[PDB]
């Protein structure tokens, strides 16, 4: 569960290479009050570029950006506003009456239908505009206009004029995002609206020509003289302006933040580690944090909350984890295949098994068990384990302070969420259970066999704990045998919790744990202090 | 060319609830009891529905961005962050007991 | 299963923003239509004064 | 069917006939000229249908039938549909006119033709009436005696025959049950036919624009009855008329059933 | 809450004449019946004479009204028990018919910006009511993408006009489907309606021609309640007179608010 | 007398057989003829109905039961059929350019057909099954159709150039259309002086009865290209007068009106 | 102009390389990947060489993946299970 974040993590992980594809073919805190009123004022341009000759053919008659600087009266004050209009994603037929020089040929020429998209960047010089750095929330509520094609003749020196007339495309507003102004010295944020264009019944025609009933609009006369075109609406706009002490609420944001550089993060989790507790955090780590879950709870940045799964996944298939875990695979399928030319490098144990390779050794058994227990890690998110699977631990620990900590930001959780997941218990124990016989292992080169129901030490039969921690179901060291044996003598244990214990059941952990037992607070805590970062 | 392809209006959702309400009750109980033991996953769900659409454009996506918004989807992030403050450091409110 | 479908719903959730950059993106890096001209050739008159 | 039908109290059946037929329903609209007239649009029949499609029903389903007049309508209507609104403005000079038409389209009537010539007729129950149709019928009635001579009148002198019906297209005559009437009538220009009330008809609706209830569908003065398939309505405009049955047409739906008897196009079943 | 009870008690006294001496009653008549009365102290009359009823002489209001329209426009009925007296005409049919939709039945009324947004109505009895000197509306339905159906979004000779120098106007549309509109918001306020249960505390009295009134928009019910009154008229003191006689039956046909 | 529903029926087989309803079903039923104005041009008699009348009274049949009722043509009969007796005869003559349409009459008179409006203006209409048909009445009747895509797009069609529309009919008094089943279709029509109406085929009429005066049997009641069946009422004569004609349909009229069963609807 | 067929011949090669490759197939190292779950990533991070800056292989895969035998018949399995669900007048009608 806990672990199946990071499963889900590594799984979804496809969607980062879609992700950079969508970005390359592109390219305490408080809360401000935004739905304000607004009125727009654009227009078009045009781009004509005749050819050479006797003057009868043309070789563009395209669109261009527009630029425009006005001023309107709002809430009693007469505000300066200034708009930027453009459009994508056009149709562009051509007109051709032969190949000779003096046939009318218009040999492109741009016309924008449906499938076409305008943008108009917008600013002006309230409070909004220079407050819009950190937001969390943007939507606007416009009208719709009518934009209409006028009347327009072509120069020919010689005969009759062509008449381009009619055309018309409704406007209505869907879609706002930011953009930014670039100005000489400094910069401008700015707020970018998008129009769908629908067509309308008048149909544009070019006199004296084989076109009649085309529907759309040119760029030869957009705006049919008017000055501009005007829609009215409001914009809704949410801030996440980075007020103090409940007072002294900032204007223009007035703050700068992190981007000038993980040393004080560090600093703050080492500070929020030991104030978790212990009954709710065991309550927590038995959850499935899925992806919704683990990211509804973080009050993000409007970018952040676009971009941050894919963020933190982007990294978390770099590290160390997901390269083990290639690596194991790998090794797997290369063992599976490559028997004819055996790999034979080692195998403690009944026949050759990836789980039991020893290697990069720079006590014999002691080496072995701990090599052995650097993949019951990848055993944990491989599910094939029973117990409290301490990534999960890990995980409620990191659900718990990424919660709380006021230091989190869309270029700082990735490789936040990695080092959690790598340096987070770096050593941890497991055990496997045969014959009311239990086979114990840890990274840091320990190992602890012993019986069920009476707590005393044996031999570590190796070569038998391999074949088994190999196949069968593996479980965790919460309870490990030091403490466990602690327990069985000070606070004496009877048999069904002695085996929920060596299963790690989370019901009798905190059971223990609300009886208030210091044999159990003890090793959780030295967890919690181990998943420190 | 045209004016414009319009799209025809859908329904009135009390009417789809009518709709609902006249299947009330016919549907079998062995072959529901059947049917709720398959993992009906997204591709299953939404394959079958009506067999006829061009536009195809991720209408479990359509879905999606509706259904998180919503009490269910809104309670389980509340209690989650209930679960985290809890843990961490968080006072229990006067009326929580 | 059957309530899998629904948490596998809250799971990819994600994907909508990424639908939503989607569908911001390629409305400002969308390639302009080209039309291809009939068989014909579209001819008329010559200059007439 | 002579046969009988059985049932419960208790049980929750769900077992029952499932069937196609054209598409799962019909409707048809019957609004006058004056309608059209003060909304002056050639789009506002795609816009109801358009509008309906939102209470459900698909996009040929519904159908407008514009009628000039109110004895224009009645003179021959022919409805053949599975579900029939009828607008219907008030005017207190044509109540009698506006209440024959309620008592033709929403009962269902058997009707033989007559031979005023050769033959003179008679009715027998309380529901074998005389309705006529035509351009402009001019009817006039001499009851006769035991001896099959008149009573206040004269078998030669048309002139000496009461009159019942002047300058109307649509009349519905009852007289005295029991009798041999001669008749005269503008055979020429209106037809005239013996006929007999039945179950009522379930599917048509009668919807009074304007004024008050006042459509005395039976004949007998003590009755007076109004019908759960008899609406009124208080307009000023008729877009909003439009709109207010649209919006509660599951109501007028629920009120309406449709046919049991059989499948007809008039408003009438014809038996020789 | 819920409330208990039994059929063993018994019945109490007549709550009449104490909710006469603490309660108030408001008429509401036409400036014609002022005039064919023509007297200065016709209110002290009937103050007098519903003393004897057991009114008291502080506990009856008259407040005149010239027409039936100026009345409609925003009518502030403050009072304990309010009687209207309200004229028949043919022409004003459906304009006194939603004078009584809107006092008889209680709104739970919210405002309306039309030029930022677009509504919808959801229910049967979200309705939109708008007041005023003189109200022109017009309404074009839309589709799921915004566009415009028999309409054009911007041109408004293309929408649909449901009201024409209307003061009062009670509007409902198609529930489901979100409409843009057009309104003299200079002379006329506009507001979405829900309507609750009915106002108990009015009553409704028709001087002239038959019962015409349908509250229910649905044309389904036609509904006759208990204070949608009726009476002949050839003079008014008759009509007061009667009004003043048969009070007691008014008041049991009203009953005080809850809200 | 539960009429609206339909119920189990149930019998024996050890009931014995009933007396003949003949000999009352005559008296207390109707026969109209059909006889096309030839006939009478050819006999050039004022009183051959009184004398078929009192021909008709030594069948049974007694004298104000039977109804005569001509028809110029065999296309103005088509225009508006209103057949309302209780048993109807309709005799018609053969013509091969004339086939088609006295098919669709068979396929219209013979059968019982569910007939709901159509507007063509508005709608775009398909249709479901093998048997929803779209008949059209009137005095000429030019039909075209254009068949749409998934897309509502025209196939070898423009949804405005109507000369580009698929010709069905040209100035018809009846027609019958089936198209396919599954397409939306645009509609050209002379909706001034034609009537369409689109109907479904429920089971047949056994009310009427053709009798073919002259060629083989050709009708093809079923559109369907594979029945081509020949039903209990669809006779054949040859003639070369009409006297003998009406002789033969009265000394059988009693095989005819077997062939015949008063109507369920 | 289009044509009519491509990529069989790879195919088929593939398909030696895949018959010929078979034999060399070990059993115990298999059983102990069989109870692997190997997710997306596990699956195709793991590729001879990652042989060039490839597309996005999990939509790759996929946009072949939903038109064959086993997701059509897993579309069908549960249009079926629905259909039956539906109705009780039709009597088990599938035999
Ligand atoms: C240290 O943490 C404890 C509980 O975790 C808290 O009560 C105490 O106030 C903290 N110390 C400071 C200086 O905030
Ligand atoms: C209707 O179906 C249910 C379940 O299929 C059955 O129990 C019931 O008996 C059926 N009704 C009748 C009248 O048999
Ligand atoms: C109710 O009326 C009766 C008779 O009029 C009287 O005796 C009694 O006192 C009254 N109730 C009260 C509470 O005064
Ligand atoms: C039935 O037919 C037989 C033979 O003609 C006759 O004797 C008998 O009377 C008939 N039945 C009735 C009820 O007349
Ligand atoms: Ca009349
Ligand atoms: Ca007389
Ligand atoms: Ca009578
Ligand atoms: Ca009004
Ligand atoms: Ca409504
Ligand atoms: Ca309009
Ligand atoms: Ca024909
Ligand atoms: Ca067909
Ligand atoms: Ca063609």
């Amino acid at each position: 569960m806990a672990s199946l974040i990071y499963r889900q993590l590594l799984t979804n992980s496809y969607t980062v290479d879609l992700s950079d594809e969508i970005q390359e073919i592109g390219s305490l805190w408080k809360e401000m009050q935004y739905n304000r009123d607004i009125t727009i004022r654009f227009k078009f341009a045009s781009s004509i570029v005749k050819s050479g000759g006797l003057g009868y053919k043309w070789s563009e008659i395209s669109f261009k950006p527009a630029n425009y600087q006005y001023t309107y009266t709002r809430d009693g004050e007469e505000v300066t506003a200034h708009t930027t209009c453009s459009v994508n994603g056009m149709n562009d037929f051509n007109f051709n009456g032969g190949s000779l020089p003096t046939d009318f040929v218009i040999s492109r020429y741009e016309v924008i239908k449906e499938n076409s998209y305008v943008y108009v960047d917008y600013w002006d010089d309230s409070q909004a505009f220079r407050n819009m750095v950190y937001v969390r929330s943007l939507a606007a509520n416009l009208n719709s206009v009518i934009c209409t094609g006028g009347d327009y003749s072509f120069a020919l020196p010689v005969g009759q004029w062509p008449v381009m007339t009619g055309g018309a495309v409704s406007l209505h507003s869907a879609g706002v995002t930011l953009s930014t102004q670039f100005t000489d010295f400094v910069s401008l944020n700015s707020l970018r609206f998008r129009f769908r264009l629908t067509v309308e019944e008048p149909s544009f025609s070019i006199t004296r020509t084989r076109v009649s009933r085309l529907y759309g609009l040119p760029a030869a006369n957009p705006n049919n003289g008017k000055e501009y075109y005007e829609v009215a609406g409001r914009f809704s706009l949410i801030s996440l302006v980075p007020s103090n002490d409940d007072y002294q609420t900032p204007i223009t944001n007035s703050v700068t933040v992190r981007q000038d550089l993980l040393g004080e993060l560090r600093e703050e989790f080492n500070a929020l580690s030991q104030e978790i507790a212990m009954s709710q955090l065991i309550d927590l780590a038995l959850l499935p944090l899925d992806m919704f879950s683990m990211f509804s709870g973080i009050k993000s940045t409007i970018d952040a909350a676009k971009s941050m799964a894919t963020s933190v996944m982007k990294k978390f298939k770099k590290s160390g984890l997901a390269n083990s875990v290639s690596t194991l695979t790998d090794s797997l399928s290369d063992a599976a295949s490559s028997i004819s030319r055996g790999a034979s490098i080692r195998s403690v144990g009944s026949s050759a098994s990836a789980w039991t390779d020893v290697s990069t050794q720079i006590s014999s058994i002691s080496t072995q068990t701990s090599t052995i227990s650097r993949r019951l890690r990848l055993k944990e998110m491989a599910t094939q384990t029973e117990g409290m699977n301490f990534d999960d631990i890990s995980a409620a620990v990191l659900k718990t302070k990424i919660d709380r900590s006021t230091q989190i930001s869309p270029n700082t959780l990735p490789d936040i969420v990695t080092e959690a997941s790598e340096k987070f218990i770096p050593n941890r124990a497991y055990r496997v259970i045969n014959n009311d016989e239990v086979f114990e292992a840890g990274t840091d080169g320990r190992f602890f066999a012993y019986r069920v129901e009476t707590f005393d030490e044996i031999p570590f039969d190796v070569q038998k704990f391999a074949d088994l921690v190999t196949d069968s179901p593996v479980i965790s060291a919460i309870i490990d045998f030091k403490t466990l044996k602690n327990l069985n003598d000070n606070y004496g244990i009877s048999r069904q919790q002695a085996f929920n214990l060596l299963r790690s059941d989370p019901r009798v952990l905190r059971e223990f744990i609300n009886q208030d037992n210091p044999i159990i607070r003890n090793r959780i805590e030295q967890l919690i202090m181990q998943c420190r970062l | 060319n045209s004016v414009t392809v319009r799209q025809d209006l859908e329904r009135q959702l009390g009417e789809l609830r009518e709709e609902f309400n006249a299947l009330s009750q016919e549907i079998a109980m062995s072959q529901l009891i059947d049917l709720a033991l398959l993992p009906l996953d997204m591709f299953s769900m939404f394959s079958g529905i009506k067999s006829t659409i061009d536009a195809a454009k991720s209408m479990a996506t359509s879905v999606m961005k509706k259904f998180k918004k919503s009490g269910l989807a809104n309670s389980v992030s509340t209690l989650t962050d209930s679960l985290s403050d809890a843990a961490s450091s968080i006072s229990r409110g006067a009326s929580i007991r | 299963m059957a309530s899998l479908i629904y948490r596998q719903l809250l799971t990819n959730s994600y994907t909508v923003d990424l639908s939503d950059e989607i569908q911001e993106i390629g409305s400002t890096k969308t390639q302009n239509v080209t039309i291809n001209l009939g068989p014909f050739a579209q001819t008329g008159y010559a200059p007439v004064n | 069917i002579n046969l009988p039908i059985t049932g419960s109290m208790d049980t929750a059946y769900a077992n029952s006939t499932q069937e196609e037929t054209f598409l799962t329903s019909t409707l048809c609209l019957y609004y006058p000229t004056e309608a059209a007239t003060e909304i002056n649009d050639n789009s506002w029949k795609d816009t109801l249908s358009q509008l309906f499609l939102t209470k459900g029903w698909p996009t040929g389903s519904v159908y407008f039938k514009e009628y000039t007049d109110i004895a224009s309508f009645s003179v021959d209507p022919q409805l053949y549909c599975d579900y029939n609104v009828v607008l219907m403005k008030y005017d207190a000079t044509l109540q009698l006119d506006m209440s024959e038409l309620a008592d033709l389209i929403l009962n269902e009537w058997l009707c033989n033709p007559m031979d005023i010539t050769l033959y003179y007729y008679q009715q027998t129950d309380e529901a074998n009436k005389w309705i006529s149709m035509g351009s402009s019928c001019t009817i006039k009635v001499c009851p006769l005696n035991t001896q099959t001579l008149g009573i206040g009148c004269l078998t030669t002198d048309t002139a000496t025959f009461e009159e019942v019906a002047t300058a109307e297209k649509l009349v519905i005559t009852d007289v005295v049950d029991g009798v041999n009437h001669k008749l005269d009538v503008t055979t020429a220009t209106c037809t005239i036919r013996n006929c007999k009330k039945l179950g009522p008809r379930e599917n048509v609706a009668v919807i009074q624009v304007g004024g008050s209830d006042v459509l005395d569908i039976t004949a007998d003065p003590t009755t007076a009855p109004q019908t759960e398939r008899m609406m009124r309505i208080n307009w000023k405009k008729w877009w909003q008329v439009f709109y207010t049955v649209v919006d509660y047409v599951n109501q007028i739906i629920q009120a309406m059933s449709k046919r049991s008897r059989s499948l007809n196009s008039a408003a009438f079943y014809y038996r020789i």
